RNA sequence: AGUAAGGUCAGCUAAAUAAGCUAUCGGGCCCAUACCCCGAAAAUGUUGGUUAUACCCUUCCCGUACUACCA
């Protein structure tokens, strides 16, 4: 049994389909 | 003959299986590997201190040189920008005119590669020069894996 | 909790390249280009490679992806000279040849033209620059020679 | 067909045969940097050689203990004497020819640290007007041939070129006079395609006439203030 | 720009000390190199073992009848 | 149907620096052959894993071995 989210869940505006062309973090601050 | 000649064949085989399924030393380079020579501490030449006024006349100049390279990119990433904003502006155009040859101008050149080019001499060939006479030997060293 | 709607809330593996282990040549489509190996060919070792690091610096600039950045061996090459009013070459001089290839993939057709065009404006005196389609034998020439193999192999020819 | 006329043009350039002039900013740096080179640097075998031989002459001068008379034939600064004659009977080439003294905009042999766009001379309505070399579009030839073919229909020429690229690096759109003007040939579309002049050169029979080699700073005295707008974007000075 | 990235100095920990040279390639252009020794010049010779049979002989004729 | 165990020079054994013997090749001895003498060459069943390997484990295969009982 699953239950819709109430809101925008995280990281939902990540583009999954371009994640190697991405900018990345690189460190950590 | 068929306990000796196919027999050979097999363990032929199975040395070639071993050596093609192991893994490959990569060749050294020289450049990075610091020749034992430099270890001496006798081509250690001695250390004189730099003066006060000298090593303000050097942080000052590669404070200096900061802004000079800078500029230098913002030229350089303004000519990347222009010729794109142009060539993009082209293909608009082109493909409004003729969609056929549009479609050809956004394909890869196969011709293109290999691209080869030779960086420009500090003078321009001597129009007759007459170089001396002599051989060149290759004393490259050979690196080669064994087991 | 699975019920609940802050179900997955807590995943990160999605927002991760999957790593779960030489290398396979992917060759372009009809408007990118395939792997790339840029060569610097170059006497001088400082110039060939600063103008490395720069061509490396440059790509991430213009979002190019970088595969590899790695030296070739060193080829040292004796320049030996005719003597005056003589027959028997003496040794003058000693050049070495130092090549830095940085490897890169994606480009696009069109932007190739600008990215070839900006690499050829910079490129140092006495610095040679050859740019080839990466080929399984540049790859594999970087390795030491197997003359044992050579030898197994002879037999079986 | 479209009322307007396709035309693909050549942007022919040579490269930089010689390195541009240091700035004077660049001097300063390019000093300091060899000066750090040298600070961090281990002696040489030139440097030790020279070293060596000062302390063998304070050995056979202060005491008589030396037990070797061969020694060396040459010292180490008198190895550099020999080098330093050779280098000054040699001639460099001369980086600023004749034709940079005699302004001859025809030849390739000026200004080999800038860069140089071939410009030709067509007459269109009775007026000369300069621009880059170009050739209308023909049926079953991509628009990049155009300008392939461009090169072959020069005056007596064996030049050869390196095209980068299939899609052009700029265009110009241009209307003809409303003299002229109809609704059949309203206008043109110029299509420009770069190229690298690799070898070759025109023949001797007509050259003040026919072609001019400028760079970017001079390319304006030849073209139209709006033929030039268009072709400063593609064309680098770098 | 040829100066783009010509400016460097040698990064490595320890290196013997170059000297700026001119290398004289076989058609008279010149380029600046290192080289171990403080040399003012460089010269390429042209390899006599890559020329064609035929233009061997005739260079060694020229040598001759001094 | 189960379980044990073995797989190595051409051959057969020993050791895991993979050797010895015979066989094998080359030479000498002898009118010739063989014996003999000198010298050379020649292998880990296979799979993969064992820091890394081998003698180990393990995949697979050939052959071998024992058991398959009481109503």
């Amino acid at each position: 049994r699953r239950t819709p989210p109430l809101g925008p869940m995280p990281n939902s505006d990540i583009d999954l389909s371009n994640l190697e062309r991405l900018e990345k973090y690189r460190s950590f601050d | 003959d068929p306990k000796k000649d196919q027999e050979a064949k097999e363990r032929l085989k199975r040395k070639i299986r071993k050596l093609e399924k192991a893994t490959q030393e990569l060749i050294p380079i020289e450049d990075f590997i610091t020749p034992l020579k430099f270890l001496d501490k006798a081509r250690e030449r001695p250390q004189v201190e730099l003066t006060f006024e000298e090593t303000e006349r050097r942080a000052l100049l590669l404070k200096k040189w900061s802004l000079y390279k800078q500029q230098e990119r913002k030229m350089e990433r303004d000519t990347i920008r222009a010729m794109l904003e142009a060539q993009q502006e082209a293909l608009e155009e082109l493909q409004l005119e003729s969609p056929k040859l549009h479609a050809e101008a956004i394909k890869r050149d196969p011709n293109l590669f290999p691209f080869e080019k030779e960086g420009p001499h500090y003078t321009p060939p001597i129009p007759n020069y007459q170089p001396p006479e002599g051989r060149y030997n290759d004393i490259t060293k050979v690196y080669t894996q064994v087991e | 909790y699975k019920t609940k709607p802050t179900h997955g809330i807590g995943k990160y593996k999605h927002l991760i390249k999957a790593e779960e282990p030489v290398r396979a040549i992917n060759l372009g489509t009809d408007y990118e280009y395939g792997v790339l190996n840029i060569h610097l060919t170059a006497y001088d070792m400082t110039l060939a490679e600063s103008y490395a690091q720069y061509v490396h610096n440059l790509c991430n600039s213009l979002s190019i992806k970088v595969e590899e950045s790695y030296a070739m061996p060193t080829k040292t090459i004796e320049v030996l000279q005719l003597q005056d009013q003589g027959s028997k070459m003496l040794l003058d001089s000693v050049l070495t040849t130092h090549e830095r290839v940085v490897q890169i993939s994606g480009l696009s057709a069109t932007f190739a033209e600008i990215f070839l065009e900006i690499i050829q404006s910079s490129l140092p005196e006495g610095v040679r620059l050859s740019v080839k389609e990466h080929t399984e034998e540049d790859f594999k020439g970087r390795f030491k020679a197997r003359p044992e193999l050579e030898e197994l192999l002879a037999k079986l020819k | 067909g479209s009322p307007w006329r396709l035309l693909g043009a050549l942007c022919l350039q040579r490269p930089p045969v010689v390195s541009k002039p240091l700035t004077p900013l660049q001097e300063e740096m390019a000093s300091l940097l060899q000066q750090i080179e040298i600070e961090r640097s281990l002696y040489s075998d030139h440097e030790l050689r020279a070293l060596d031989e000062n302390q063998r002459l304070a050995k056979k001068k202060a005491d008589l203990h030396d037990e070797e008379d061969e020694q060396d034939i040459l010292l180490a600064q008198d190895l550099e004497d020999m080098w330093e004659q050779k280098f000054l009977q040699f001639k460099l080439g001369a980086r600023i020819t004749e034709a940079d003294e005699k302004n001859d905009r025809t030849s390739l042999n000026r200004k080999l640290d800038r860069n140089l766009v071939l410009l030709v001379r067509e007459k269109f309505g009775d007026q000369d007007v300069w621009i880059l070399p170009q050739a209308e579009w023909q049926p079953g030839e991509t628009l990049r041939g155009t300008a392939e073919r461009t090169l072959a229909t020069l005056s007596e020429n064996n030049m050869e070129a390196k095209f980068l690229g299939n899609a052009p690096c700029g265009h110009y759109t241009f209307k003809f006079p409303q003299a002229m003007r109809t609704e059949s040939n309203l206008g043109a579309k110029v299509f420009f395609f770069k190229a690298l002049l690799l070898t070759g050169d025109f023949s001797q029979a007509g050259n003040k006439g026919h072609h001019v080699w400028v760079t970017k700073d001079e390319l304006g005295d030849y073209l139209k203030p709006k033929y030039l707008a268009q072709v400063r974007r593609f064309v680098s000075d770098l | 720009d040829s100066s783009r990235a010509s400016l460097t100095r040698v990064h490595r920990q320890a290196y013997a000390r170059l000297y700026p040279v001119l290398l004289v390639k076989q058609d008279g252009s010149t380029i600046h190199i290192r080289y171990r020794e403080p040399r003012r010049m460089l010269a390429m010779p042209i390899d006599l073992d890559t020329l064609s049979p035929e233009e061997r002989r005739a260079r060694l004729r020229k040598r001759e009848a001094q």
